[PDB]
């Protein structure tokens, strides 16, 4: 079905642009490269790995 | 070209019809409400000029598309509430009902319902 | 200093450290990175003692196994900015495959056209889930190097 | 570049059409950025937005010959820069809105 894959697509394209702004901030050294970024990405990681890859 | 992209064959395919319905409903209200001139209750002879064949075919085509992506009784309820709520552009409403009656499957009786209520 | 590689200092203090070798790469002249090639593991303690005496007071040392935390954060982000691109490509390739009285008659035809796009190729989904699986593998590797640190 | 260095395009950093190698251009941006004390991202952004202005000006809504070819080779280099994390998106967007007229 399709509603399904769009729900996933939207939930992904928020995290994608979130990461992209985070990468720009690391480019311009705006925040830091220390931590809380590390702890943020390891939160986005956890979020994806729970129902990773239903294979049908 | 604007009405062409508006025609939801390329768009309805990709877009979930939760926000797309809100888009079309807001679009209908924003067509009806905007520039409520010729509010003259003496807009009686102008019904002949707002006859379906005289109303521009572009208006007609857009209304067809808005009828495609939505349901009839939803539209009738929405119209009842809007015409009760707020001012009208009579040109668009009268052209709109003229296209509505012929386009949807026998909703002249669903019209006469809320006519009797009003 | 060694001239040929000025990033290498060799200690010539004639007691216990002689033949130690260090390198100092500074970055944001707050932060910096010290690497001690020493001749046993005692001599690396006697050095980190002697030093943490002569730094300023809030100097926050830390051992690194697998590269400086900045580098790992890039290497983490890269493998998420690849994965989430691939999971977009999934839905986009899918959304190509879905596209591939007079008024009442045309009304019903166009309604039938819009009810056709409920379905998606399982085979294609599968092709994409192998492309994704490949990047998940790279991301999860790069997350274990980070969560140790 | 007028203040620190005495009296900008990819031609500037690469020095008068030497080569078109992606790694070579990366090392040129590193050298330039080392001189100016600016992060490499913002140099990349500025140079790319300038070269985009150039391409889109040199002759209307569409541009569909040879413009597209130069543009795709340039954007193929932008993707290299993005993958090596040598590109501020937001500095790029700002430097395009500074153009705001040349763009199609």
């Amino acid at each position: 079905r399709v509603q399904y894959l769009r729900q996933i697509h939207a939930n992904h394209e928020t995290l994608l642009r979130e990461v992209q702004t985070l990468r720009d901030r690391l480019c311009t050294e705006d925040e830091a490269s220390s931590c809380a970024t590390a702890q943020r990405l390891l939160q986005v990681y956890r979020q994806l790995r729970h129902p990773s890859l239903i294979l049908l | 070209c604007w009405f062409g992209v508006f025609s939801g064959h390329t768009l309805g395919s990709v877009i979930s019809t939760d926000p797309l319905k809100r888009f079309f409903s807001h679009t209908l209200t924003q067509i009806l409400t905007h520039s409520p001139v010729l509010k003259a209750s003496d807009a009686v002879q102008m019904q002949r000029e707002w006859s379906f064949a005289r109303t521009h075919p572009l208006l007609t085509s857009l209304y067809r598309r808005l009828f495609v992506m939505l349901s009839a009784e939803e539209l009738v309820g929405h119209l009842q509430e809007v015409l009760e709520t707020q001012e009208v552009h009579w040109q668009r409403v009268l052209s709109f009902v003229s296209a509505l009656v012929v386009c949807f499957p026998e909703a002249q009786q669903l019209l006469e319902d809320w006519v009797a209520r009003l | 200093i060694i001239k040929e590689f000025p990033e290498v200092y060799f200690c010539e203090r004639p007691g216990s450290f002689y033949g130690t070798l260090f390198t100092w790469k500074q970055r944001t002249p707050f932060e910096g990175i010290l690497i001690i090639y020493s001749r046993n593991q005692t001599v690396m303690f006697q050095c980190l003692h002697n030093l943490i005496r002569i730094l300023p007071i809030n100097c926050f040392l830390k051992n690194l196994k697998s590269g400086s935390e900045n580098f790992l954060i890039d290497n983490m982000a890269f493998t998420l900015e690849k994965e989430l691109v691939t999971l977009s490509s999934l839905s986009s390739a899918i959304a190509k495959h879905e596209s591939n009285p007079y008024r009442k008659e045309l009304q019903r035809e166009k309604k039938k056209m819009l009810q056709t796009n409920l379905k998606v190729s399982g085979a294609l989904y599968r092709e994409i889930t192998l492309k994704v699986a490949e990047v998940q593998l790279k991301s999860d590797f790069a997350a274990q190097k980070l969560s140790n640190l | 570049l007028l203040e620190v260095e005495g009296p900008v395009i990819d031609c500037d950093s690469s020095e008068a059409y030497a080569n078109h190698s992606s790694s070579f251009i990366g090392s040129a941006l590193q050298d330039q950025a080392s001189r100016l004390g600016v992060p490499v991202g913002i140099l990349s952004a500025g140079m790319v937005a300038s070269s985009v202005g150039q391409i889109c000006t040199a002759p209307p809504v569409l541009l569909t010959v040879e413009q597209r070819k130069k543009l795709s080779s340039l954007l193929e280099f932008a993707q290299y820069l993005l993958a090596h994390s040598m590109f501020s998106r937001l500095s790029f967007c700002q430097e395009l809105w500074k153009i705001q007229s040349s763009l199609l």
